[PDB]
């Protein structure tokens, strides 16, 4: 029947293709003169056309390389699969999945990038033997494992630094009775070695110094930490771990205009056989921006071990910095063995996914499938996880119209992690018999049209099958009460030619599509995620609706919780609407009215544990209820470091148990084993 | 929009000198106008970088400037016991400059400084320096306003209170008209940053060489705080001043702050006694927010709009969630004392680490539309990196969000092209102000001047129907009759400065739409399809009007007589000779096309009289104030006349409405709409057809939303009409829709116990909370709202619960009766509630209450076991009551409802073993 492709571009193949996904083309010279060269083809085959002169392209994605993923971490493999090549067709999407997974006891690098001003004296003692002690607890999480140490305070001129007495730049505790270091922006001192004992050996050789204003040079530090990967020695297969001990503000980019400093940070290695950052007085710290590419390029996960003080600050700044984790630092650095170890669970907890060098014409959506099969749309991240799971997405990439350069290139890779996935793409708009046209053709009025594809492409002034009439009566319009081409155009040996535009361009059979008139959103069209066609926004692949600026994905949606928009919430454009009553907050956390979790989310000894109640005959028993159950009796601490209550069971007995926050977030159920009921 | 790209001038400073790092106009007493230019690693005397300043008079092919002669020797001052000392190396004289009046003002952030007494000193420290200068009487003057004389001690014992050691005064300057020398030292106070004013009169007169320290009586400083937001914030990392307190006698400060409350950002507005009028926050951590700050009218009402930088803001993209680009936003000034609101705009870079806005220039009228306009700069956007400035231009609602005119940096890479802006002030004096664009790296700058605006305004007049049984005329030489016709084309040509020998030429087109033979109409004397002319409109304060004369061929030359005959006229300029160099740009209505048509279904007079009919209504008509409606107009548009020629609907939008779509019951489903803001007010125009036939009747519904208009009053006015072309009864009759307009309200109140069930076994008993929680939904604010709760009992020993204290948030205030906790200390079904025993009555009170705010009161307490030990085996049920209320919504006219509610809590209790 009619379509989209018939009453549309029935006057080139590229035309016919250009249309839609769905439209095909016959280039058979014996097809009846009258019906549709361009249409579905199930009606062209229907029409008897010669199937090997259908041209139907249908996009794919073909697997070039798949290595199923390693067991164990001792080349591994963790993302699979490594290269695809895909091939799409005008305006036309394709879907593919990928699986990443971290293998189990991975080797791992810890550079530890350490503030050494003054209130940093009594951290050093601390940390006199951390590095043996460290290597005890990590040889149970790795067999290979190599260790490094850093150190930095700010950049070393006024007013960062005291510049006076002339003593004062020898000694920066001129004025105390101790002596300490001179002041120095950032010195390399052990590069990653397998020798843990010679951590312990540097650091006792290390001391502090002293500065003026309270926020330090540490990015300029974890900068040069990052992108000198020949001196740091960070390892192309392992974990790269980048300890961040401070515990004062950071400065960041266009704050070295006090110091006299404009020239813009580059991003560049400038440590040389000195192993100090000489580049410190003459340069800009990094932006914010600036260095978070350069820790997704070298796989850098960043963890900042800061002092409360200042704990929601950096925590603030791994909310824009991916694969970063934060961890409270206790005044004298004494627990940070235990710092790292628990920050190394958790960085490996998430797995994110980053794309790399996307072109301009490409979109892409994700859908992720974490624990189980719960399946979370527009999302490209999972969490909860441990060492060993393993999670799959599935990503869609559609292009917009074709591009000239006929083949590009693009990377999804994990965050943090070097394995990658490849997808190199193809563009097939071109139609195969082209290739075999045939221009000022003698089928075409002695030379007035190309002959491609069983149809005359005619030159200028002349229209028709055969390119016949010049200028010197048919159907122009649907109806005869209608009018002629939409007034769009000019009927034309029985035929409308669009009149020009200053905006777009005018096509379809009577004129009526148009190529600019869509709806605008903020001064944009399809609000700049979609193309014009007829009239209407075809969006992108990761934006919906009429105007298309609701976006599909969901990661600004899903909070700390785990679910989409913390308990109940309907995630729309990016953004939560809140359905439980009196729920509010960016994704419905805040909540003070809620039935507190120990009063009607008491499920887990009910919907599991003696199944009883409601999600019986409906899937979401276990999917809010999904706690540690933890079998503790009564510990000794009744009521401080959660929300602990009690209620009476099925028998009428007594059933104690606590879950709620220790730091953050902790769902963590620690109910009792023994109920103790009454008698009457 | 007009600045010329190619005619650049070019002034150049000697090399490493970074020439150009900041900039301004100065004008001498005779009215020269000249550029300072600040080049602050200039060498000096000693072989070092102290910085210098340049004084470019203005020729057009540019190149070495003279420099102003400055003290650059350091100066040592014994005063009793105590040493000054003034140290000059590395000072960076010449980072900020600034002109007013006669007198350049050039500051040395970095001129360190030191007192010495005896073993101990007051540190040497960078409190900056200003060096004022008089060009032509060569006076001198320094101000210098962070100098002390107390000892690096006394600030230790004090926790470094009020310590200007590390001011850097000068890092940015400003001088009010009235010539008050305001200077920004972000360094101040510990690094919290203060502000310094002081006359430049008494600077000067309050000067004295050989003495370093002294006060100028009539200066003032900012002040200190213990607020962690502000530590470490360098308030005063930019300076501006202008009028946004209505007093015109007082002026008002704009300071920036772009770490301020842990790198978050901010921009603050004050008086000239330092008082907060406002505080803008920052978006985003670490991107800077108050980097630049620029002060102008925009949108043209009078009153002054601000634009703040964040040249570091980071947005998202497929492939970068970290995509640094930079970010400006624009703050309109309402009427009266309203506190600015969200941004009206915002602009952001499209360029990677481009840092777009570290640079706002207010350009004054660039093209003399009406309307300010203003230069955004990236120091290292475009596609290679090396530097653009955008220029925005005015409108009535602020600015344009796309840019007329963009200046790609002539400079090889790392120049800093656009790192210093100065616009609004006429260099050539040819009527339009210019731009000069600091580009410090290539130790350059540069200068755009701006073309004078020709405003072309062309208009074609034809008749509406032509007769071809109507032959007057006859083919010139031979005598074969036609049937003709007039046509009269008017241009014109307005504008500032336009040069008194301007010329036009203006192509006329008939019948454009058909192909080249196939031309209907020819003109008499040619039987051309078209002509050009050349319009002499120089000095030509009126437009010209010129007729011709077209015939329509043969009727049996050609068949289509349906289709309308498209008359087209362009404007525009003729091309410059052998050499090149433009001198105007020329802007306006140039293009414009109408149209006639071959009589048809006239009647017997041949005339095509329509009478247009018009019917309308409005579904959800009650305007919600402070919402964001959505109003449908539903209107029937019938024809019971002839044919209407370019038939259309006209509706004028209130100033809240703007257009979203339009449908219509034909089987075309959806209608051709323009929305035309040309008209004094918002039109729109929808295609009712070419022609609109007889007996014709077409329903239309447009979805129009009415947006946040506060000051609208009782009822917002429509007004729908059909226009046509046509000569006789053109159009229909005025349809006015009076929508009404009155504000709603919807507060909900929620409660919960805390915890929901207790269980008791056999000092103080167990904890249980009553939350209640108040929340404004509704689209109107509320004002005067109060809340009373009812608590069981007096927390007596005879009574079951003992309220320990009451917790209200969020501007709430609450009073018992009686009080609770008349202690010390920190933080079948036995119905227990206020109706049985005692009450404790907590009234609270709320001032005014926005949309989507929140307050709630929570309520401690436990049981007394000597009282739940009395009846040792009831279940008990422990509950509270709340009722509230509204006493009014600030609004003109909002006849609805006052919003009203009650709300209840309950707890048990549970009898254990
Ligand atoms: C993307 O851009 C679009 C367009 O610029 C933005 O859409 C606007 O959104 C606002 C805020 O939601 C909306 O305001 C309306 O206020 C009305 C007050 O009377 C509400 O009644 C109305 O709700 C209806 O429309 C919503 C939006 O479509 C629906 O989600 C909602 O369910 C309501 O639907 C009723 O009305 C529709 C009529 O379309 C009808 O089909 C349904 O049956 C139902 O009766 C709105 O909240 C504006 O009207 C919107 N503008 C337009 C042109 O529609 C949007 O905010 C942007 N989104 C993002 C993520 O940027
Ligand atoms: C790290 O980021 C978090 C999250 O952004 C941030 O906590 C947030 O701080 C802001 C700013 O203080 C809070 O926003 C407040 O919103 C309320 C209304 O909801 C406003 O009234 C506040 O304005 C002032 O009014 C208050 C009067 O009681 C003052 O007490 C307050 O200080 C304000 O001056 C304000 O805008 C927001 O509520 C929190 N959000 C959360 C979840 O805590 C935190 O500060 C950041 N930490 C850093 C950067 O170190
Ligand atoms: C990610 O998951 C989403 C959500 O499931 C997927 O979107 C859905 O895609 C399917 C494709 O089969 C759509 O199916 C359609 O359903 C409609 C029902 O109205 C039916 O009429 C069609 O014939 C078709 O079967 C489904 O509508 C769509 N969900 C929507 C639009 O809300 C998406 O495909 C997934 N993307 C990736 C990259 O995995
Ligand atoms: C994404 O593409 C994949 C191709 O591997 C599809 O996987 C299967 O497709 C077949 C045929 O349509 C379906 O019958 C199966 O349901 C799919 N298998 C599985 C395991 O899901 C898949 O349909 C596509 N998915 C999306 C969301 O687009
Ligand atoms: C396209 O076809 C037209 C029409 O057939 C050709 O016009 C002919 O031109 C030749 C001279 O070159 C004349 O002798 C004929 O009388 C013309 N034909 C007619 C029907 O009048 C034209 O040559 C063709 N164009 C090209 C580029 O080959
Ligand atoms: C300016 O000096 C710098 C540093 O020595 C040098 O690289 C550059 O070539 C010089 N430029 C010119 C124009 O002499
Ligand atoms: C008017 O328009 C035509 C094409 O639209 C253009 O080529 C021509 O130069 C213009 N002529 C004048 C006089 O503006
Ligand atoms: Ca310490
Ligand atoms: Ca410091
Ligand atoms: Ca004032
Ligand atoms: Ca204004
Ligand atoms: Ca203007
Ligand atoms: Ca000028
Ligand atoms: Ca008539
Ligand atoms: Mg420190």
């Amino acid at each position: 029947g009619p379509n989209i492709c018939t009453t549309r571009g029935v006057s080139s193949c590229q035309q016919c293709l250009a249309v839609s996904p769905m439209c095909a083309w016959c280039s058979d010279e014996a097809l009846p003169l009258g019906s549709p060269r361009c249409d579905l083809k199930e009606n062209l085959l229907k029409d008897n056309c010669a199937p090997e002169s259908i041209e139907f392209p249908v996009s794919e994605a073909r697997v070039l390389e798949d290595r199923p993923l390693s067991d164990k971490g001792s080349q591994v493999t963790q993302v699979s699969p490594q290269r695809i090549a895909l091939r799409l067709r005008p305006d036309d999407s394709k879907n593919f999945s990928i699986q990443v997974r971290q293998v189990e006891d991975y080797p791992v690098d810890i550079y530890y990038l350490m503030d050494l001003s003054y209130s940093m004296k009594d951290d050093l003692w601390s940390i006199q033997n951390l590095g043996t002690k460290l290597a005890t607890q990590m040889r149970k999480l790795t067999s290979n494992l190599r260790i490094g140490f850093g150190a930095f305070v700010d950049k070393p001129v006024s007013p960062y630094m005291y510049i006076s007495p002339p003593e004062a730049l020898e000694n920066p505790c001129y004025d105390m009775k101790t002596t300490c270091l001179p002041m120095f922006g950032y010195k390399h001192v052990l590069t990653l070695t397998d020798q843990v004992t010679r951590f312990n050996e540097e650091v006792k050789k290390q001391s502090v110094s002293r500065n003026r204003d309270a926020p330090e040079g540490g990015f300029d530090a974890i900068m040069q930490a990052t992108v000198c990967d020949e001196k740091i020695g960070w390892r192309n297969d392992a974990s790269h771990l980048l300890v961040f001990t401070t515990d004062a503000k950071t400065h960041i980019a266009l704050d070295g205009r006090l110091a006299g400093i404009v020239q813009p940070n580059d991003g560049q290695c400038h440590v040389g056989s000195d192993n100090h950052y000489s580049a410190s007085t003459t340069m800009d710290y990094p932006s914010l921006g600036l260095m978070t590419e350069k820790l997704s390029q070298k796989n850098i996960n960043l963890i900042f071990a800061v002092t409360e003080n200042v704990v929601n600050l950096y925590q603030n700044y791994s909310e824009l910095i991916p694969g970063t984790t934060v961890g409270v630092l206790s005044m004298d650095s004494s627990n940070v063995l235990q710092l790292i170890v628990d920050a190394y669970g958790k960085i490996r907890s998430k797995v994110e996914l980053e794309v790399r060098d996307l072109p301009e014409e490409l979109s892409l959506s994700f859908n992720a499938t974490c624990l189980n099969n719960e399946v979370i749309p527009g999302l490209k991240s999972c969490m909860g996880l441990k060492i060993g799971d393993t999670v799959s997405f599935s990503i869609e990439a559609k292009v917009r119209g074709c591009p000239q350069e006929k083949e590009k290139s693009f990377t999804i890779k994990p965050v943090g992690f070097k394995d990658s996935l490849i997808v190199q793409v193809t563009f097939d708009c071109d139609c195969a018999c082209q290739a075999q046209a045939e221009p000022n053709s003698h089928r075409c009025n002695n030379g007035n049209g190309t002959f491609e594809c069983g149809v005359c492409r005619c030159g200028p002034g002349w229209l028709g099958s055969q390119c016949e009439c010049s200028e010197e009566q048919d159907e122009c319009s649907p109806r005869e009460g209608q009018p002629v081409c939409s007034q769009r155009g000019e009927c034309l040996c029985g035929q409308c030619v669009c009149h020009s535009s200053d905006f777009g361009k005018i096509t379809g059979k009577y004129c009526e599509c148009d190529d600019f008139s869509c709806v605008r959103y903020k001064g944009e069209m399809c609000s700049g995620h979609g193309q014009c066609s007829c009239g209407d926004c075809l969006c992108d692949s990761d934006w919906t609706g009429y105007y298309c600026n609701c976006t599909t994905r969901t990661d600004t949606c899903m909070s700390s919780n785990g679910l989409l928009c913390s308990g109940r919430g309907k995630c729309e454009c990016g953004s939560c609407v809140c359905i439980q009553p009196g729920s509010y907050g960016d994704t419905c956390e805040k909540c003070p009215t809620c039935p507190d979790a120990c009063t009607f989310k008491k499920e887990c000894v009910e919907c599991k544990k003696f199944d009883r109640g409601a999600l019986h005959d409906e899937n979401t028993c276990n999917r809010y209820c999904r706690d540690e159950i933890e079998s503790v009796k009564e510990l000794k601490d009744t009521g401080k470091d959660a929300v602990n209550c009690t209620y009476k069971n099925e028998d009428d007995c007594v059933v104690r148990f606590q879950y709620y926050e220790d730091s953050s977030g902790k769902s963590i159920l620690y109910v009792v084993e023994e109920p103790e009921c009454c008698k009457g | 929009l007009n600045l010329d790209p190619v005619q650049l001038t070019f002034y150049a400073g000697p090399n490493g000198s970074q020439f150009g790092f900041s900039l301004d106009f100065h004008k001498d007493s005779h009215g020269r106008v000249a550029i300072v230019v600040g080049a602050p690693r200039t060498l000096g005397p000693s072989q070092e970088e102290t910085g210098g300043v340049f004084l470019c008079p203005w020729r057009a092919e540019g190149g070495q400037c003279p420099s102003l002669l400055f003290d650059l020797r350091d100066e040592t001052r014994n005063v009793g016991s105590q040493t000054l000392q003034t140290f000059k190396a590395r000072q960076g004289l010449g980072a900020s400059v600034v002109s007013w009046s006669d007198v350049i003002v050039a500051c040395a952030p970095w001129q360190h400084w030191n007192v010495l007494e005896k073993t101990e000193e007051a540190e040497k420290t960078p409190v900056g320096s200003c060096f004022l200068a008089q060009p032509e009487s060569g006076r001198r003057a320094e101000y210098s306003p962070c100098r002390g004389n107390t000892l690096s001690r006394i600030y230790v014992e004090n926790d470094f209170s009020w310590d200007k050691r590390y001011c850097e005064a000068g890092f940015s300057s400003v001088v009010t008209q009235a010539g008050e020398l305001v200077l920004g030292a972000p360094g101040g106070y510990y690094f919290l940053g203060l502000l310094a004013q002081a006359p430049v009169a008494d600077i000067f007169s309050s000067y004295r060489p050989g003495i370093l320290l002294w006060h100028v009586s009539s200066q003032s400083l900012s002040f200190d705080s213990s607020n962690p937001e502000y530590f470490d914030g360098y308030w005063g990392y930019s300076v501006a001043v202008g009028e946004f307190d209505g007093d015109l006698n007082t002026t008002e400060y704009v300071v920036g702050a772009p770490t301020w409350s842990w790198t978050l950002g901010a921009v603050e507005i004050l008086d000239s006694y330092y008082q907060r009028l406002h505080r803008l926050r920052g978006e985003q951590m670490a991107s800077y927010f108050g980097h630049s700050v620029a002060v102008t009218d925009v949108n043209g009402d009078g009153r002054h709009d601000l634009l703040v930088g964040a040249p570091l803001y980071m947005e998202s993209r497929a492939d970068r969630k970290l995509a640094e680009v930079g970010r400006v936003y624009l703050f309109l000034q309402p009427r009266g004392p309203h506190a600015l609101g969200a941004p009206s705009l915002l602009l952001t870079g499209t360029q990677l680490y481009g840092r777009f806005g570290s640079a706002i220039a207010p350009l004054g009228d660039l093209d003399r539309d009406g309307y300010n306009d203003i230069a955004v700069a990236a120091p290292y956007g475009g596609p290679s990196g090396r530097g653009q400035v955008l220029v925005f231009l005015g409108q009535s609602e602020g600015l344009r969000s796309r840019p007329s005119q963009v200046l790609d940096s002539p400079f090889p890479t790392g120049s800093a092209f656009g790192f210093s802006l100065r616009g609004a002030v006429d260099i050539d004096d040819n009527g339009y102000p210019d731009l000069i664009v600091g580009a410090y790296g290539a130790n350059q700058v540069a200068v755009y001047r701006a073309q004078p605006v020709v405003k072309a305004s062309v208009q074609l007049l034809v008749q509406d129907s032509l007769n071809p049984a109507v032959k007057s005329c006859v083919l010139p030489q031979t005598k074969t009759p036609v049937s003709c016709f007039n046509i009269q084309m008017c241009v014109g040509a307005t504008g500032h400065n336009i040069p008194q020998k301007l010329s036009l030429n203006a192509e006329l087109q008939l019948d454009r739409q058909k192909p080249r033979q196939g031309r209907r109409v020819l003109l008499l004397g040619s039987q051309q399809a078209g002509t050009t002319l050349n319009l002499d409109l120089g000095g030509k304060h009126s437009p010209i009007c010129h007729t011709t004369m077209a015939f329509l061929r043969d009727e049996a030359d050609f068949r289509d007589k349906l289709s309308p005959i498209v008359l087209s006229l362009n404007v525009s300029l003729p091309p410059t000779e052998a050499g090149m160099a433009p001198a105007v740009v020329l802007h306006g209505d140039t293009h414009v096309q109408e149209q006639t048509r071959i009589v048809l279904d006239c009647g017997e007079d041949d005339v095509c009289v329509p009478q247009l009919q018009l019917t309308a209504s409005v579904t959800g008509s009650p305007l919600l104030v402070g919402a964001d409606n959505v109003l449908e107009l539903q209107m029937d548009a019938a024809n019971e006349g002839e044919g209407a020629y370019e038939a259309e609907l006209a509706v004028h939008l209130p100033q809240g409405a703007h257009y979203m779509r339009a449908l219509s019951n034909v089987e075309f489903e959806r209608l051709i709409c323009n929305q035309k803001k040309e008209n004094e007010t918002r039109v729109v125009l929808c295609e009712l057809g070419n022609p609109m036939k007889k007996n014709a009747q077409i329903g239309i519904a447009m979805l129009v939303s009415v947006g946040n208009l506060e000051e609208a009053g009782e009822s917002v006015s429509f007004q729908l009409q059909i226009r046509s072309k046509n000569s006789q009864n053109p159009n229909s009759k005025i349809v006015l829709l009076d929508v009404p307009v009155r504000a709603e309200a919807q507060v909900e109140l929620r409660g919960n116990s805390f915890p929901a069930s207790l269980v008791v076994a056999a000092s103080w008993g167990p904890k249980v909370e009553h939350t209640y929680e108040l929340h404004n939904n509704g689209p109107g604010t509320v004002n005067g709202l109060h809340l009373s709760i009812h608590l069981p009992g007096q927390s007596q020993p005879s009574d079951l619960l003992y309220i320990l204290d009451i917790q209200p948030q969020g501007g709430l205030q609450c009073f018992p009766q009686p009080p609770v906790n008349p202690l010390k200390v920190d933080w079948d079904p036995v119905l227990v509630s206020c109706d049985s025993a005692p009450c404790t009555v907590v009234q609270c009170d709320l001032q005014e209450m926005a949309r989507g705010q929140r307050a709630m009161v929570t309520v401690l307490a436990f049981l007394w076991l000597p009282s739940l030990y009395q009846r040792p085996l009831d279940q008990f049920v422990l509950q509270s009551h709340a009722w509230f209320n509204v006493s009014s919504l600030p609004y003109a006219v909002p006849p609805l409802s006052l919003p009203r509610g009650e709300a209840q809590v309950w707890t048990q209790l549970l009898r254990a073993c």
